[PDB]
């Protein structure tokens, strides 16, 4: 038997460390949580602190929002028993407004009034939580990447509970909260648009999906192979190059004929997920709005 | 031509056959035996499959498809233009998948560094086989496999799962899709994390690891660390593909009927089946 | 339509990022060389980046990419073969030289810092408040070399402050000097700590550290080029 370093051999713990300070205001940080000897296993075994500003705490609160919203409607349908509740909790759903009150914010209440209510709040703790990474990473002197990569996930649920809604005249056109109609919302969306298989957007998006596992894959499994020579210390090794970096590179030119840098692979790994969502939110943009129907299109331009 | 850096590392041996006979590289490309049945592996297959387009009167690349025997031929052999041809390049393909796989072996071994890429790529290739050998084998035919084209190969997507109804509903697809769209949030994370320590605001000097887990603290109260969001790529990825395998192994088998109606087992449990209301009551 | 369009810049997009991508990729490494060192004819259709400068943290420098590179060491080797494309063989010691599976990298002789400026990693007993708080304690193991045979004991463990990890062990050898081992590298046992790449005779050339409470970069990739070493060159050695 050799060692994978899948998982560590020893553990080892010293004083919480509360982190850089830069240009974060103190007050904000929470103290330190509990450490956990199950999570030390894998990666680190500290909790916490944790950074909450007024920023930090609208998102927070309007994100149980959302939740309790629709949560209590899960409760009103299941006729407040709990039996039922925990029974067919899969099968309920927030339903959107129907297509006869367009845009408008007439619909009463318990036909869409609190679905639109639900999505105030998500709208709010999502653009709240996107300001918070830009913010947390300004505060340190850091770039804005993750701030850029976050806004393609916005753009995809942009899209789908607002944009598109907006552009063809309904909130009906919205997805519903709820586990199995979501899905049921997917199946036929793909049905009445002349089957996705046929959106161009859609196939790509499936290439980067799948394209950020055999990503990842190959990523991670790299770096863990280096990881004898230190590889997973990547700003080190891109300041100055170790063996690490070095048979890393080698390993893939003789496989498949080039390789990457300790930076610029994640220069691929960022935009090979971002497209994931890019590219989708665009495919899903033009349904209905533009396209009617995929196969048609296909038939045509194409 | 040769990186700048790689000299010192063309050192002979690690092969796992044949001595020193195909220690060698051609260009960038490192050889060994394995690189030796690679490659005839795949001009085989590619041959056939040229032949098989001619069969099939075109050249065009997006109509051209290879299609498994018809179910009546069971797990038995199949005239070339009827099957055989897929069966044939089945065994070339596998053949392929597997010599790649080696081959890494030998480059690790050369290189000095661990296993993880081969083993990681072990996993697409079971899920391969999963596809064209152990679901057809369990059920009795070639013919659940998938054709070899461009398009219908998707064809045989949609028609598959729609079979057991809406696919959405099986349970083991519904964990698949949990880390296909995990493992890219965390993909797109980490290259986000580190990108941003390499690359500070402008006049600022690099970032370090220590801001990389106070950003992830800051912002969630966990970071994982360094070493940890590689174990966690890898599991993601593999974990997929995984459940991705299982959710086809499981239908057409154990399960065959609608995926929706695999549910009911919750639903009438005896302490709720009956109580009134919500919406199944 | 609007939809062609769209698909046809995408088209257009991705590949000037694949263009920008792969050029980012060349940032080390390049120009490409013939087996001489100097630099190859083709050099391939993509064009080397404009440079770019990393400020290093704690007035250590920059860093300037692409630059001027050379190994900035001895290489050890020699053709097999009269044309391009074959191995090229050890001269001498390939363990000894740092050249193959056992090679090295010539990175500053300084050690990794923190964000704080302070050494990230340290021997244990030199690291305030930090213990072993889970799985087997190796300190005072005896280590085992692929022969089977004894080459020393654990003495200490060397753990990164900032990650909470340890990264080596601390082996202190017949003779009374120590070694460093890779944790990556070692298997912690309940009686014994192994080490698979390495026979107990190869120890000793492990190469040493100048001062005993710190690690410079150009120190860990001799240890761990070493180590890793061995599992090609000590494969005579090595039981089953
Ligand atoms: C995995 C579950 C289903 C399936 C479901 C889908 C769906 C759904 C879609 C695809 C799509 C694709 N599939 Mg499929 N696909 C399956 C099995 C396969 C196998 C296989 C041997 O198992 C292969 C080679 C492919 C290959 C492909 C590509 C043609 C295309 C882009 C994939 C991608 O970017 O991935 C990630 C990998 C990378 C980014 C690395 C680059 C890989 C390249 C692009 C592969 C090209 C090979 C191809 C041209 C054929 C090889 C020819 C021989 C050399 C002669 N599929 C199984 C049957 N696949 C999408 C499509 O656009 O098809 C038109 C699409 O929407
Ligand atoms: C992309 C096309 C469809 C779609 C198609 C599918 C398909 C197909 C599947 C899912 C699946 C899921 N989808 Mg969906 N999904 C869409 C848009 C969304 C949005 C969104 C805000 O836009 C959300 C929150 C979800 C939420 C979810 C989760 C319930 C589930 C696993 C997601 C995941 O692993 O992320 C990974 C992220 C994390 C690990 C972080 C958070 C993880 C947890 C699970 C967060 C869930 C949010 C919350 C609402 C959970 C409800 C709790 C209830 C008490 C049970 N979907 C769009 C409309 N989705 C799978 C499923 O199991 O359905 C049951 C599945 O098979
Ligand atoms: C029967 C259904 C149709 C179909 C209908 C659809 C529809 C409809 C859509 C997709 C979409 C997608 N489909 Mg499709 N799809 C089909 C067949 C396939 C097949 C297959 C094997 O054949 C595959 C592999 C895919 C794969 C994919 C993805 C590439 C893509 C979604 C990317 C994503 O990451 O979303 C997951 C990510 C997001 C939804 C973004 C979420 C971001 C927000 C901000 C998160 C909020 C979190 C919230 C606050 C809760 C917090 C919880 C935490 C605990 C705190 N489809 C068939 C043909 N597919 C989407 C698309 O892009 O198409 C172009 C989409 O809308
Ligand atoms: C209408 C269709 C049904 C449906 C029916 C199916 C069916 C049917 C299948 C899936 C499968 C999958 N579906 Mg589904 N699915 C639907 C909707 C979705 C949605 C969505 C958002 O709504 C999503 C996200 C998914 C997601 C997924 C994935 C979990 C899984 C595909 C990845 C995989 O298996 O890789 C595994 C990866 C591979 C097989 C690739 C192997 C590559 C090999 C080893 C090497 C290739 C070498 C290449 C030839 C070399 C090229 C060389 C040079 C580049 C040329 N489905 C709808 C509801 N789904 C598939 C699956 O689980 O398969 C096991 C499957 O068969
Ligand atoms: C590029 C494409 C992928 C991507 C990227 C991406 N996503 C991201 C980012 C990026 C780069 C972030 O930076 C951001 C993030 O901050 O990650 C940590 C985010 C993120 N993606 C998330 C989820 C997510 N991403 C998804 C998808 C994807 N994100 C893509 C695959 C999905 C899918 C697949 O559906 C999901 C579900 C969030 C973890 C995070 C943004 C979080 C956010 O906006 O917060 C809203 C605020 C809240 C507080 C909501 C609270 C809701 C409750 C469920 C809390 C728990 C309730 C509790 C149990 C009740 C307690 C009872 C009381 C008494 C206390
Ligand atoms: C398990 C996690 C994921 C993963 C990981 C992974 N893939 C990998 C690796 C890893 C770690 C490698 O090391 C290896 C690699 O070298 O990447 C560069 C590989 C790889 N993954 C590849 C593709 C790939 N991986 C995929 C999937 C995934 N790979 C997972 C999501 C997919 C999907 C999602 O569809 C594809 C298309 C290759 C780029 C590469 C392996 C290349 C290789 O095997 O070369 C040998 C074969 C040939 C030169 C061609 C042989 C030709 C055949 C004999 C005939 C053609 C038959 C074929 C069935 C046609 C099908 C037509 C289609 C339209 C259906
Ligand atoms: C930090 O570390 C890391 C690196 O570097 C420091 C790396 O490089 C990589 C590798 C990653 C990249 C370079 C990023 C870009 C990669 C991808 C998006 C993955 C998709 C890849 C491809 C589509 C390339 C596919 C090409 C292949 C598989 C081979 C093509 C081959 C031929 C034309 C010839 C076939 C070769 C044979 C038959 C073998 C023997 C040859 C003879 C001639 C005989 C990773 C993961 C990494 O983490
Ligand atoms: C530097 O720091 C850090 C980063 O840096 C860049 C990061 O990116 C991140 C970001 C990371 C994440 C958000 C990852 C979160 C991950 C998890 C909690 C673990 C996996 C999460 C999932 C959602 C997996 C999908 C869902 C489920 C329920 C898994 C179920 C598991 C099972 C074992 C099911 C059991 C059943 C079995 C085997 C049988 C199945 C068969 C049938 C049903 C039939 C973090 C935290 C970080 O800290
Ligand atoms: C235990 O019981 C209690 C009561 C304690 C609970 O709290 C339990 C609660 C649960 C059972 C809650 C369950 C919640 C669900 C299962 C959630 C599932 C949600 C989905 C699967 C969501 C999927 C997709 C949603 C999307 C795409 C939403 C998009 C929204 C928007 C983009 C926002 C649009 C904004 C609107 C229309 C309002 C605009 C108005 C302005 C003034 C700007
Ligand atoms: C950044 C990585 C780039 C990888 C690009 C892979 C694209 C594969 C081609 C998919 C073809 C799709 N389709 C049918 C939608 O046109
Ligand atoms: C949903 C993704 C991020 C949500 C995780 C945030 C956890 C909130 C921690 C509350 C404990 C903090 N407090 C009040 C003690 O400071
Ligand atoms: C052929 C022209 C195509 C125009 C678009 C080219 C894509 C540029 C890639 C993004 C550049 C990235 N960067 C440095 C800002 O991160
Ligand atoms: C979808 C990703 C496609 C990858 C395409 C990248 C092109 C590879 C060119 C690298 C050639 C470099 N080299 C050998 C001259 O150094
Ligand atoms: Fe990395």
């Amino acid at each position: 038997a050799e060692y994978q370093n899948i998982f560590s051999q020893v553990q080892v713990r010293g004083p919480a460390d509360l982190g850089m300070t830069e240009d974060v205001n103190l007050a904000n940080r929470s103290g330190v949580g509990p450490f956990s000897t199950l999570l030390g296993w894998f990666g680190n075994a500290q909790l916490g602190p944790i950074y909450l500003g007024s920023l930090g705490v609208l998102s927070l609160f309007s994100g149980l929002m959302w939740f309790f919203t629709i949560g209590i409607w899960f409760w009103y349908q299941a006729g407040w028993n709990p039996a039922v509740f925990l029974r067919d909790l899969f099968f309920f759903s927030l339903e959107p407004p129907a297509p006869e009150y367009g845009l408008s914010f007439a619909a009463p209440l318990k036909e869409g009034g609190l679905f639109l209510i639900a999505s105030f709040f998500m709208f709010v703790a999502v653009w709240s939580w996107w300001g918070r990474t830009y913010l947390r990473a300004q505060a340190l002197g850091m770039g804005k990447h993750t701030a850029w990569a976050f806004l393609s996930a916005i753009w995809l649920w942009m899209v789908l509970g607002f944009i598109r809604p907006i552009l063809m005249g309904s909130w009906s056109e919205a997805v519903p909260y709820g586990i199995f109609s979501h899905l049921d919302w997917t199946n036929n969306f793909s049905l009445v648009h002349g089957n996705l298989r046929y959106n161009p957007f859609h196939g790509l998006s499936i290439a980067f999906l799948y394209g950020s596992a055999l990503l990842f894959a190959m990523h991670g499994a790299t770096i863990l192979a280096v990881s004898r020579f230190g590889g997973e210390r990547e700003l080190e090794q891109i300041a100055d190059r170790g063996t690490a970096a070095e048979r890393a590179a080698l390993f893939w030119r003789w496989t498949m004929g080039f390789n990457a840098t300790m930076e610029g692979i994640h220069r691929w790994a960022i935009w090979m997920a971002v497209l994931v969502t890019l590219t989708g939110g665009i495919g899903i943009l033009l349904s209905g709005t533009v396209v009617d129907n995929w196969y048609v299109w296909g038939q045509n331009h194409g | 031509a040769l990186l700048s850096f790689e000299r010192k590392y063309r050192v002979p041996g690690g092969t796992l056959v044949g001595g020193n006979l195909f220690d060698f590289w051609v260009g960038p490309f490192y050889v060994g035996f394995f690189g030796v049945a690679t490659f005839f592996f795949a001009a085989l297959g590619i041959i056939l499959i040229a032949w098989s387009a001619v069969l099939q009167g075109t050249w065009n690349p997006q109509l051209i498809s290879v299609y498994p025997p018809a179910l009546e031929y069971g797990l038995g052999g199949a005239p070339l233009a009827k099957g055989g041809l897929w069966q044939i390049i089945t065994i070339c393909a596998t053949g392929a998948f597997v010599s790649w796989a080696l081959r890494e072996v030998e480059i690790c071994r050369k290189l000095g560094i661990g296993y993880h890429i081969p083993f990681a790529f072990a996993f697409a290739i079971l899920a391969y086989l999963t596809l064209v050998l152990f679901r057809p084998v369990m059920m009795g035919a070639w013919g659940y496999a998938f054709p070899y084209g461009i398009w219908t190969h998707l064809d045989w997507v949609s028609n598959t799962g729609y079979t057991y109804g809406n696919f959405h509903y099986n349970p083991a697809h519904m964990i698949a899709i949990s880390f296909f769209f995990t493992n890219a949030l965390a993909l797109a994370l980490h290259g986000a994390l580190v990108l941003s320590a390499a690359n500070p605001e402008k006049g600022k000097e690099m970032r370090t690891p220590d801001h990389e887990d106070t950003f992830f603290r800051d912002l969630v109260g966990y970071s994982i660390g360094t070493l940890g969001i590689h174990r966690l790529g890898l599991l993601l990825s593999l974990s997929a593909v995984f459940f991705s395998a299982l959710c086809m192994i499981i239908t057409g088998t154990i399960w065959f009927d609608q995926w929706v109606d695999w549910w009911q087992w919750w639903v009438k449990l005896p302490w709720w089946a009956n109580i009134p209301g919500g919406i199944n009551g | 339509d609007l939809a062609s369009l769209a698909i046809y810049s995408f088209w257009i997009f991705l590949a000037g990022l694949i263009y920008y991508l792969q050029t980012e990729n060349m940032r080390e490494g390049y120009p490409l060389e013939n087996e001489d060192g100097t630099p190859a004819a083709n050099q391939g259709p993509f064009p080397l980046p404009k440079p770019k400068t990393f400020i290093l943290p704690h007035g250590r420098g920059t860093l300037t990419v692409p630059g001027p590179e050379s190994e900035d060491r001895p290489i050890a080797l020699a053709r097999t073969a009269v044309s391009e494309g074959f191995p090229h063989a050890p001269t001498g010691d390939p363990m000894k030289d740092g050249v193959g599976p056992a090679s090295w990298v010539a990175r500053r002789d300084l050690p990794e810092l923190d964000g704080h400026g302070h050494n990230k990693i340290k021997p244990m007993k030199a690291a305030a408040g930090f213990h072993v708080s889970a799985g087997k304690n190796p300190i005072g193991l005896p280590v085992r070399g692929c022969d089977l045979e004894i080459a020393g004991k654990v003495v200490d463990i060397w753990v990164d402050i900032p990650e909470q990890m340890a990264r080596f062990l601390e082996v202190e050898l017949k003779d009374g000097s120590t070694r460093l081992l890779p944790m990556q590298m070692v298997k912690v046992q309940s009686n014994r700590v192994h080490v698979n790449a390495l026979s107990s005779d190869l120890f000793a050339g492990i190469p040493t550290i100048k001062s005993p409470t710190e690690v410079t970069l150009l120190e860990e990739d001799k240890i761990c080029g070493y180590v890793a070493g061995g599992l090609m060159y000590a494969a005579p050695k090595r039981k089953s």
